[PDB]
């Protein structure tokens, strides 16, 4: 099979920028490459194909070069609606295998999460299950980490966590970790913290309840 | 895969070979976009 | 031109789905048809195409057992027939023809039962709060603030599946401190799939 090698896999830049992506072919494509964006939520978007060729209605800022098994697509001068991830794919032989994709996300300033943390509902715990949320609010650069403690017992295994799209307005990210227990576990035990580190924060910052 | 058009003639009216110069563009088109 | 996809949805795991593809605006032999499918929160996938000009078809070998591509040129539709689906198979499964993509139709193989969202409040300068919306099945939910009107400060977080086979997310938005006692926070939860709205006030 040719595999394809996207290179980078995200890409923080500005408006204005001028940006460059690299697919690599494990084999010869000729010139049989295409060039989509997608951005969440939508179809992927056909930008180029034979390797240079911009499909109807592409802006000129977009352009692709590349034969063998190097190619790369330029983007001269980003405009806002340019963020988005982008995948190469060839159309050699069978399979016409994608790149991993490149994400490219805006650039700012380091931004420090705001920590809350959420107890179980009194109606979620008349159910039979307790989730404790812990919300990391509007922080840049996306990487973060988020440790629950139960009476200062570091907890593993019962956490789930999602992380927003950067946001239109400030190009922050937000993220959710969410624990969860049966409500006779939650009972047996008092303090709920949610311990977060981040680049934009001194010292680890933590949020904490105690039961009632 | 898309059929090729013939060149015309020798004694081709401008009107012919206009409109063969869209037929070729077609053709090349057809040929270049299929394996998309 | 567009192509329009249609077929897809909730299938239990072994079982079968035919999707369909329409084609409008053009020769219908002019170019390959394909396949893509992506599973929620990763990468393209190429999984078959065919030749509407005499029925040539390439597959990913992935999929060489189960899969089947077809069309049929008097109706302008392409057609992937899938059986013997797999939990693994999640994925939105997309049409492709040259610079013509459809609109991709969400597939979800799953034993979990159809089962709508309980909502439940994240109660709260700036104050935080949301609502949790748990143990719905399959995707999708929208959550609008204030039957649409808080847009400013709301997060909605991309839906986790649990080890239970049920989705949960949670929606939360920022506001001022001092409007929690004068403001109104309400947090409006469709799930089309079990014809579903809650609306749950978020109080102090």
């Amino acid at each position: 099979d040719i595999q394809m090698t996207q290179s980078p896999s995200s890409l923080s830049a500005s408006v204005g920028d001028r940006v460059t992506i690299t697919c690599r072919a494990s084999g010869n494509i000729h010139n049989y490459l295409a060039w989509y964006q997608q951005k969440p939520g939508k179809a992927p978007k056909f930008l180029i194909y034979n390797a240079e060729t911009l499909s109807d209605g592409v802006p000129s800022r977009f352009r692709g070069s590349g034969s063998g098994t190097d190619f790369a697509l330029s983007i001269s001068s980003l405009q806002p609606e340019d963020f988005a991830t982008y995948y190469c794919q060839h159309f050699m032989y069978p399979p016409f295998t994608f790149g991993q994709g490149t994400k490219l996300e805006i650039k700012r300033t380091v931004a420090a999460p705001s920590v809350f943390i959420f107890p179980p509902s009194d109606e979620q715990l008349k159910s039979g299950t307790a989730s404790v949320v812990c919300l990391l609010n509007n922080f840049y650069p996306r990487e973060a980490k988020v440790q629950w403690k139960v009476d200062n017992a570091l907890q593993s295994g019962n956490s789930q966590e999602s992380v927003t799209e950067q946001d239109s307005k400030d190009s922050t990210y937000s993220l959710s970790s969410t624990l969860t227990l049966s409500k006779a576990d939650y009972e047996k035990h008092k303090v709920y913290a949610c311990e977060v580190t981040h680049q934009g924060l001194s010292s680890p910052v933590t949020k904490s309840f105690n039961r009632g | 895969y898309p059929i090729k058009p013939e060149a015309p003639g020798e004694d081709a009216s401008p009107e012919e070979l206009n409109r063969y110069y869209a037929s070729l563009r077609h053709y090349l088109n057809l040929v270049t976009r299929q394996r998309y | 031109v567009q192509l329009l996809e249609s077929g897809g949805g909730l299938v239990q795991p072994g079982g079968s789905l035919r999707l369909s593809c329409a084609a409008s605006g053009y020769t219908f032999t002019n170019y390959w048809m394909h396949w893509v499918r992506q599973a929620p929160g990763k990468g393209l996938e190429w999984v078959s195409n065919i030749d509407p000009s005499n029925g040539g078809t390439n597959y990913n070998e992935k999929f060489k057992s189960r899969f089947t591509i077809s069309r049929d040129n008097s109706k302008n539709t392409l057609y992937l027939q899938m059986n013997s689906l797999r939990a693994e198979d999640t994925a939105v499964y997309y049409c492709a023809s040259f610079a013509y993509w459809g609109q991709g139709t969400l597939v979800t193989v799953s034993s979990a039962s159809t089962k709508g969202p309980s909502v439940f409040p994240l109660a709260p300068g700036t104050a935080a709060l949301g609502c949790l919306v748990k143990d719905y099945f399959p995707e999708p939910v929208t959550v609008s603030w204030n039957s649409g009107a808080l847009t400013s400060g709301v997060h909605t977080f991309p839906a986790v599946l649990q080890s239970s086979g049920l989705y949960s997310l949670s929606s939360v938005v920022t506001v001022p401190s001092s409007s929690l006692g004068t403001q109104t926070y309400i947090c409006n939860v469709n799930h089309k799939p079990s014809n579903t709205k809650v609306d749950k006030k978020v109080e102090p």
